[PDB]
RNA sequence: UCCGUGAUAGUUUAAUGGUCAGAAUGGGCGCUUGUCGCGUGCCAGAUCGGGGUUCAAUUCCCCGUCGCGGAGCCA
RNA sequence: AAGCUCCAGUUUUAUGAGGUAAAGCGAAUGAUUAGAGGUUCCGGGGUUGACCUAUUCUCAAACUUUAAAUAUGUAAGAUCCUUGUUACUUAAUUGAACGUGGACAUUGAAGAGCUUUUAGUGGGCCAUUUUUGGUAAGC
RNA sequence: GAGAACAGAAAUCUCCAGUAGAACAAAAGGGUAAAAGCCCCCUUGAUUUUGAUUUUCAGUGUGAAUACAAACCAUGAAAGU
RNA sequence: GGUUGCGGCCAUAUCUACCAGAAAGCACCGUUUCCCGUCCGAUCAACUGUGUUAAGCUGGUAGAGCCUGACCGAGUAGUGUAUGGGUGACCAUACGCGAAACUCAGGUGCUGCAAUCU
């Protein structure tokens, strides 16, 4: 038979959590909401550059409009643990993408954190959770790019099933 | 779903046309390739990573390849799998394994071969240690030119260690001393230039020195014993073999080859499929197979 | 008067390649080196940027007279006027392609040439052609004096 | 409109010209619509299809095209009523006409200089209609065959290129066209 | 008709470096004042229609619509 | 002209190229249009289901690229070996290709090469074919 | 296209699908996907000398270009460029 | 039956269901302390194997895309060459040539060298 069974590979993993704050300097501050991100993630964020034309103020495209953190691995999991815990649940399926991705928004202030040490804050910043299968590097790694098929792509049903399994 | 490509096609069809099997496969860059060949010195391909991906993390390979009309001809090759025939039990993936494979391919290129030779001036350059690259040559290096493939120029990356193995091998290769995975990085002994360090052979020594459960067969001293074996002149490989048996052979490969489709025509399976499709249409009618099948009545 | 004269004008059909030829050219073609006396067409590939001849020269056949570094020196003849001179063109190998026609021509005459030798020994196919070729000739053969003899009619008196 | 017979236009002038960069502000297409009658109807109800085909190689004026097609349409829609059968114009009008536009008397001739001189200022649209080409393709029912034929007659005195009415065959006839289901 | 020259709030006209638009009046808003008005505080534009380029167009091209000036020969 | 000296063409082969008709890309007037997923607004009723935009498979001809152009004029293009000695670019390294020195063996017909000096322009015209402007014209 | 409170201009970031339709200062058109494009570092060879030759122009200059060799360095693993 | 190095022809190999190089001729995963990538070992740069065939390369199997041909369209459109007819424009004629669809077919690659196999 075409092949039913149980294997971990054919499993889900946390590809990354990108915490990205889209503010816009001078309103709140230069990049100083980075201090909020810095506590929340545990790591240094990098500046987000615009290219973009907008339109409104923002006509420079070289400057720091925003700030972002890419966490992967255990670093990603520790933020997911606190991050999931605020936001109650059983949160909705609509928040989830076609991709097997979900994101939610909320203040940095939420999370176990000193409010005093962050000089400014802000709602906010999409918590974005990328989930994908192990096979994923075939598109991601340079050399031998190969697209991901529909099979190998994660589903909204799989992501919800996996995430709902733990810490929900 | 998307094809997307099928509706747009012609242009979409253009996309292969530009590469061949090698870019689709994803190894080789034609501009990177270009730079070596025009010049008529051979490409010394040392893929370390990403072959298809035909190695890494278990193995490495080095071949010195030249061009010809029929296509590229490999003059000689060396595999790190063959390296334990000379004697070396430890991991094929490391620096010492890369250096020694690098000597092997150079020893196989010279071979003193062709009737033709190249015993003089100085082969053997010993397995050494080698402070900076000494050739009687001096500035001349040719008949071998480094083809990294994808693999990066990081000082301290294997790909380069094979080239240095070659240099000490009797092929004499263009190089810059600041770029090497240097002499102590194979180990051997080290270093000049702005860049520093002073162990990486020999990092496995230091890694092992830090306590943890790893592979067996001891510690630092074992690189030296087998590296010492590697120093030796002992050339001339090989094997030979069982051979094949009959005929066109394998258990997977037969349901996985055959009759329809051949190199020739899959007349039988296409015709079985047409006739089946046709009976299935006769009974239901609506959609063909592919989603449309209708007309105004 | 008006407009330009100009290298790039009128190129659109010649410069452009087929849907099939489109995409980067293959470095094998770039790599190729040739010998003197080889016969090579010149017609620029659109997909190479530099090394390109005057546009007006494409579709002509020349013989590689000599080479001096990466690009090669081609003899070709243009047309029209008085006492027109043969030209040297510096034209790259990417733009220069072999010509099959002389190669198969050479094999056929040479393949034939063996068949004859045996006939010269023991056989009489001919006979008339046999009579000039033994009496005839050195030059040594292979010389640069024959080139002006060819050069001289290219400025044609009648056409003029 | 402004006179010039069609002595000016009918013979096959000009390396075309109607290219989109090279002519801002052409005067309009005056053709009211190309398909007529039952637009909401497939070809297949109609057992009869009649065509009108050229003997000459010409450029037909936009005004002649609309005038011939409206003259045919008034005959069709008066006799067969408003929700009649169905007509398609074969040839749309997109060849662009230059003519130089009425000087002056300033002794200012052409004031230009002496002149004239390309970039002539556009007079409107025409259609190429070459030999054996089909101006109208009309789909109908045999008990109104006569009506479409007089509509095609009343069309002919409103273009100058000489044309013939004809009964079509194409693929099939109309019933070798129909047996596969 | 050619070549020149323009147009911005109810109206007349300032203005720019490609990222930012005004004044003055007229009006609508109160207070003055017996009461209106003058005065005195307060207020508010699809930059002619049009398509295009760009990162971003009031600003840079291209056309029209209108209002202007300047030509106009030897019959 | 005056002299000097004793090779030219063409089918056939091969190359790449005008072009202009119906597809592809880009532009696209510009209809007709069924089927059919989705915009975005309000607005009435018992999730459904009237209302405008609009993918998507899908249909009449034009025009500038490109296939394959089809064409047709074109339109350039028609000695070998061995021996020794020298060179050469390119690892004290691999090769060819140079040059020499020596030996060996191979349908056409004067349409024709070069030089000195010389003259009249340095304002054309018509037709045929292919045009481009011009309503046209013994333009 | 989807996904993310707020945001419309909304960059932003994320995922998929994505072969020359993008980018390549500037006309036109052509042309290219580990690219000649995009990024990061490092740097000055935008050096001096001579220029075979073509375009100029079929023989006629400036100019331009395509190739060198000498002289000199760069980056680069180096070939090379 | 050939997996794979290095290629060449480079639209006969673009795209979307699913079977196979594999008990010591892969990919993966795991050490990601580190030379190394950083903004996260992801990228990459390195050291290695619990074992797993799921993807990967590529082989097995199906359509729109496409080359190549056969079949009509059948020498049709067009065309240099010589010329008759038409009021004009336009047409034909002999001399040599000859595209568009149609349907059917072949192919979801080819070819060469080596790492050379159970």
């Amino acid at each position: 038979m075409s092949a039913k069974a149980q294997n971990p590979m054919r499993d889900l993993k946390i590809e990354k959590l990108v915490l990205n704050i889209s503010v816009g300097e001078s309103g709140d501050r230069l990049t100083r909401a980075s201090k909020v991100l810095e506590q929340l993630s545990g790591q240094t964020p990098v500046q987000s550059k615009a290219r973009y034309t907008v339109r409104t103020f923002g006509i420079r495209r070289n400057e720091k409009i925003a700030v972002h953190v890419t966490v992967r691995g255990p670093k990603a999991e520790e933020i997911l643990e606190r991050g999931l815990k605020v936001k109650e649940y059983q949160l909705r399926d609509r928040n989830f993408s076609a991709t097997g991705n979900f994101g939610f928004g909320i203040d940095e202030h939420i999370d176990l954190g000193i409010k005093y040490d962050p000089s400014i804050g802000i709602f906010g910043m999409d918590f974005y959770v990328v989930m994908n299968r192990p096979g994923a590097r075939v598109t991601r790694r340079k050399r031998c790019k190969g697209t991901v098929g529909n099979s190998h792509k994660t589903t909204k049903e799989d992501t919800v099933s996996w995430f709902k399994q733990k810490y929900d | 779903m998307a094809f997307q490509k099928d509706a747009k096609s012609s242009a979409y069809s253009s996309r292969f046309q530009t590469p061949f099997r090698r870019r689709r496969e994803g190894k080789t860059d034609y501009y990177q390739r270009k730079r070596l060949v025009t010049q008529h010195k051979a490409k010394y391909n040392t893929p370390k990573y990403r072959l298809v991906v035909r190695f890494t993390n278990k193995d490495i390979i080095c071949q010195i390849i030249s061009s010809t009309i029929t296509g590229d001809v490999v003059l000689a090759a060396a595999y790190s799998h063959e390296l334990p025939r000379y004697g070396i039990t430890h991991g094929l993936t490391n620096w010492a394994a890369a250096y020694a494979t690098g000597l092997l391919i150079a020893r196989r290129t010279l071979q003193r071969l062709g009737l033709d030779e190249t015993y003089k001036g100085v082969e053997e350059v010993e397995g050494e240690y080698e402070l900076t690259e000494a050739v009687e040559d001096g500035p001349r290096p040719f008949k071998v030119f480094l083809d990294i493939g994808l693999q990066r120029t990081t000082t301290g990356a294997r790909v380069f260690g094979a080239l240095k193995g070659a240099s000490d091998g009797g092929l004499y290769v263009p190089h810059s001393e600041n770029r090497f995975p240097g002499w102590d990085f194979e180990t051997e002994e080290i270093d000049p230039e702005l860049l520093r360090s002073y162990i990486f052979g020999g990092h496995v020594s230091q890694y092992m020195e830090e306590l943890a459960d790893d592979d067996e067969e001891r510690f630092s001293e074992l690189f030296k014993g087998y590296l010492a074996d590697d120093i030796d002149a002992d050339s001339l490989e090989d094997i030979y073999t069982s051979a094949h048996e009959a005929i066109r052979a394998d258990p997977a490969f037969k349901p996985t080859e055959k009759k329809f489709t051949k190199e020739q025509y899959a007349a039988e399976s296409k015709k079985y499929r047409q006739t089946k499709l046709s009976k299935e249409e006769r009974a239901a009618r609506v959609a063909a197979k592919i989603a449309a099948l209708a007309g105004q009545q | 008067m008006g407009k330009s004269h100009g290298y790039r004008s009128r190129t659109r059909y010649m410069f452009q390649r087929d849907f099939r030829k489109h995409g980067a050219v293959h470095l094998s073609t770039y790599l190729k080196v040739y010998k003197v006396g080889d016969i090579v067409d010149i017609k620029a590939n659109g997909s190479i940027q530099k090394g390109m001849p005057h546009k007006f020269y494409q579709g002509k056949t020349g013989v590689v007279y000599n080479v001096t570094k990466s690009s090669v020196g081609v003899i070709i003849n243009k047309m029209v006027g008085n006492r027109y001179l043969e030209k040297r063109l510096n034209l790259r190998v990417e733009h220069i392609k072999h010509s099959k026609c002389r190669q198969e021509f050479l094999e056929r005459v040479k393949a034939n040439a063996a068949k004859r030798a045996e006939a010269k020994a023991q056989g009489v196919a001919v006979q008339l052609k046999r009579q000039p070729a033994q009496p005839r000739e050195s030059r040594i053969v292979s010389t640069e004096g024959n080139v002006p003899q060819t050069l001289a009619p290219v400025p044609y008196e009648t056409f003029i | 409109m402004a006179r010039r017979p069609a002595r000016c236009y009918r013979y096959q002038k000009n390396k075309p010209y109607p290219k989109s960069r090279y002519n801002r502000a052409v005067p309009d297409s005056k053709i009211r619509i190309y398909d007529l009658g039952k637009k909401k109807a497939t070809v297949d109800e109609f057992p009869l299809c009649v065509h009108l085909v050229s003997n000459e190689l010409e450029q037909l004026s936009s005004e002649a095209l609309e005038a011939a097609r409206i003259c045919a349409n008034k005959y069709m829609t008066t006799v067969s009523g408003r929700d009649a059968f169905h007509l398609r114009v074969r040839v749309h009008p997109f060849h662009v006409l230059r003519i130089n536009k009425m000087l002056s008397c300033a002794g200012a001739d052409r004031l230009q200089q002496g002149m004239r001189g390309a970039w002539g200022k556009p007079h409107g649209l025409a259609a190429r209609v070459d030999i054996g080409q089909i101006i109208f393709s009309v789909r109908t029912k045999d008990s109104n065959k006569d009506v479409v034929v007089e509509g095609l007659r009343r069309a002919r005195y409103k273009f100058p290129g000489q044309q013939k009415i004809i009964l079509s065959k194409k693929w099939g006839f109309t019933n070798l066209d129909r047996p596969e289901y």
